[PDB]
Formats: C-alpha cells, sequence, structure tokens
C-alpha cells in the first residue's frame, strides 16, 4: 500500500 | 545534466527450438533520460505486436524496459533490436544470437 | 529469509506536450503487483500479479486515489525545482521517487528508506534513523528545510514502521505461493569456436528467482574476474531472471575452466566443469 499524504519539495 | 547510455540485450524468454512458440525479449537497462525508442525486427522489418514493462529503475536511478513479443523462431527468419536514445549517435542495432 | 516492498515513482515533464508522463510501479521483493501510467486508458492503480488481483474495491479505489495524489505532487514538484534552479522552460526533465521497507525473517520492521531524484541525480534523502535528511546540494538545502519544518519525517517513519510492513506482510501472505518461493537456477555450459586456437565458454543461468546471484569462472581455481564477460541479470518476462558468464579458452584448455554458481535456491553452490 502507497503512502498518503505526499509532500512537495 | 545527467544521460546514460542503454546496455541492450536481445533473448529469448526459453531456450530457443524451431517451430516452438516463444518470446523474443529485448531488455534495455542503465538508460537515462527515460526517452527512448525500441523496436524489435523481423527480418529488417518493425515488428508490430510488441508490448513492454512498466518503466522502472535501478539503484543508481537509471531506467530499465523489457520490450516483447510471442515469436516462433525458425532455423532462418532473423531477429534484432533496434534502440535509439540521445546517448548514440546513431540507432544501434543488436541481432538476436539465437544461441549463445 | 528477509523481504522488502518498493514503490518506484517517475515523473517527466513534456512542455508543449500536455502535462508530464507519470508512472509508478510498485514490488515485493524481485516481483512486481502493482502499476499506474497517467497515459494509460483506465486512470487506476491496476494489477501486476494473480495474487494481487482480487484484493477488492476498497484496495483498488484507495491506490488509485493515493497514486493521483503522487501524480498531482509530482506535477508541482516539476514546476518548483525549475524554479529552484532557474531551467529554462522548454526543455524536458525528470523527478525520481522510491521508498519502501524491508522486514527480517522474523517478518519485524527490518528498515525502511525514502530516495529522491532530479534528473538522474541525488536530490534528497531520508537517512537511515528515519528523522532527518541528507541534501544532495544547495537547492536541495531549501527542501531539506522545508520539509523538516512540516515534521514530514515523522510521517514518513509512522508509514515506513506501519502501513508498509503491515501491508508488506499481507501481500506475502496473499502471494504465499509466488513470493515466498525460490526457484534454483537450471544451469548449462555451452561452447562455440571463435577461431582455430580459441572458444567462447559460456555459463548459464536459467530461470531463477529471486534475481540475486552470482556467475564466477576460475582457471585452475583463479578467480577470472577481469577476463570474464558478464551480462546483467535480465527478466524472462514470466517473473523468472537469467543471466550468463562467458571467458574465451584457448582451444585445448576447456579442462582448466569451471563455472560457480551460487543461488538461494541451491542447496550448495554448483561448480560446471567442461567435461
Amino acid at each position: 500500500i502507497l503512502k498518503e499524504p505526499v509532500h512537495g519539495v | 545534466m545527467i544521460q546514460r547510455t542503454p546496455k541492450i540485450q536481445v533473448y529469448s524468454r526459453h531456450p530457443a527450438e524451431n517451430g516452438k512458440s516463444n518470446f523474443l525479449n529485448c531488455y534495455v537497462s542503465g538508460f537515462h533520460p527515460s526517452d527512448i525508442e525500441v523496436d524489435l525486427l523481423k527480418n529488417g522489418e518493425r515488428i508490430e505486436k510488441v508490448e513492454h514493462s512498466d518503466l522502472s529503475f535501478s539503484k543508481d536511478w537509471s531506467f530499465y524496459l523489457l520490450y516483447y513479443t510471442e515469436f516462433t523462431p525458425t532455423e532462418k527468419d532473423e531477429y534484432a533490436c533496434r534502440v535509439n536514445h540521445v546517448t548514440l549517435s546513431q540507432p544501434k542495432i543488436v541481432k538476436w544470437d539465437r544461441d549463445m | 529469509g528477509s523481504h522488502s516492498m518498493r514503490y518506484f515513482f517517475t515523473s517527466v515533464s513534456r512542455p508543449g506536450r500536455g502535462e508530464p508522463r507519470f508512472i509508478a510501479v510498485g514490488y515485493v521483493d524481485d516481483t512486481q503487483f502493482v502499476r499506474f501510467d497517467s497515459d494509460a486508458a483506465s486512470q487506476r492503480m491496476e494489477p501486476r500479479a494473480p495474487w494481487i488481483e482480487q484484493e477488492g474495491p476498497e484496495y483498488w479505489d484507495g491506490e488509485t486515489r493515493k497514486v493521483k495524489a503522487h501524480s498531482q505532487t509530482h506535477r508541482v514538484d516539476l514546476g518548483t525545482l525549475r524554479g529552484y534552479y532557474n531551467q529554462s522552460e522548454a526543455g524536458s526533465h525528470t523527478v525520481q521517487r522510491m521508498y519502501g521497507c524491508d522486514v527480517g525473517s522474523d517478518w519485524r520492521f527490518l528498515r525502511g528508506y525514502h530516495q529522491y531524484a532530479y534528473d538522474g541525480k541525488d536530490y534528497i534523502a531520508l537517512k537511515e534513523d528515519l528523522r532527518s535528511w541528507t541534501a544532495a546540494d544547495m537547492a536541495a538545502q531549501t527542501t531539506k528545510h522545508k520539509w523538516e519544518a512540516a515534521h514530514v519525517a515523522e510521517q514518513l517513519r509512522a508509514y515506513l514502521e506501519g502501513t508498509c510492513v503491515e501491508w508488506l506482510r499481507r501481500y506475502l501472505e496473499n502471494g504465499k505461493e509466488t513470493l515466498q518461493r525460490t526457484d534454483a537456477p537450471k544451469t548449462h555450459m555451452t561452447h562455440h569456436a571463435v577461431s582455430d586456437h580459441e572458444a567462447t565458454l559460456r555459463c548459464w543461468a536459467l530461470s531463477f528467482y529471486p534475481a540475486e546471484i552470482t556467475l564466477t569462472w576460475q582457471r585452475d581455481g583463479e578467480d577470472q574476474t577481469q577476463d570474464t564477460e558478464l551480462v546483467e541479470t535480465r527478466p524472462a518476462g514470466d517473473g523468472t531472471f537469467q543471466k550468463w558468464a562467458a571467458v574465451v579458452v584457448p582451444s585445448g584448455q576447456e579442462q582448466r575452466y569451471t563455472c560457480h554458481v551460487q543461488h538461494e535456491g541451491l542447496p550448495k553452490p554448483l561448480t560446471l566443469r567442461w567435461e
């Protein structure tokens, strides 16, 4: 299962 | 910007036997960036029913892809993989050595 | 043995050619099980292994939702990174992200990892402790400071030590037939004349799993590593792998050469001699 939530660089 | 030349291998899924169904593989790895043109050739001509794996990459960030098609090797039929990439001044053609 | 789950994300800007390409793939050990391709018809996360196909609508709806979130993050990342490096608008650029986790033989958490790269180069990485960051350069420093303040590391550690290994274990169970197998290499040697005074000896390892393997040639026991041509381990296309190693031997010296094979699937290393 994928992660959530992803963060912008 | 970083650019890495594709390594190219052309091979069958199973040991080649004349008159028996198989898969023809062209594995390209270690390239960057991801833009790449890969064709499988039967007697100099592009094969239309060719699929490929989902783009993935290695520990050094370089990409790899498997291109493949169902085929039946015959004693006289010639196969190859044609690959074009920015790091190549001209498209490289690697012939299937139905050995080795 | 120990196991790993890893997700690979690639995003490629295509200026004046629509939104950036986004490709996601998931692996358990050396076996792919999901993929997302922004250029595909479905616009959904999709199964790539038989053991994951029956996971259910909740699983697929959830992975699809999240992978779109990833896709959108990376869409902004491309603009941001162009803005950090002051790069031209017409050029195509690449972002890459890999994360995942390993469990031990006991299936206990072993390690977690999160790596990010821009245009084929390390950009920023989560350190082994899962608490801090390693910035590759000055631009990466901006991100480093930004994520340190956003406590992103804490969020990742929670995922890696929780959801990541929890679901790895679930997959290992689901595909216990595929994933918990070792396929020992089927090996053989071939012999081909190069001239009248030389020949190619090729040692083959076929249809093995997992990918990790060691193929080595020796002449009177002395490693011929510098005189060995060794191709990269390559996928057969059916979930198994192949590899070969070759040496050019002076015709008549075949008996001096042995190919040594090491694989998890073998009870003991194989020693192949032409004879």
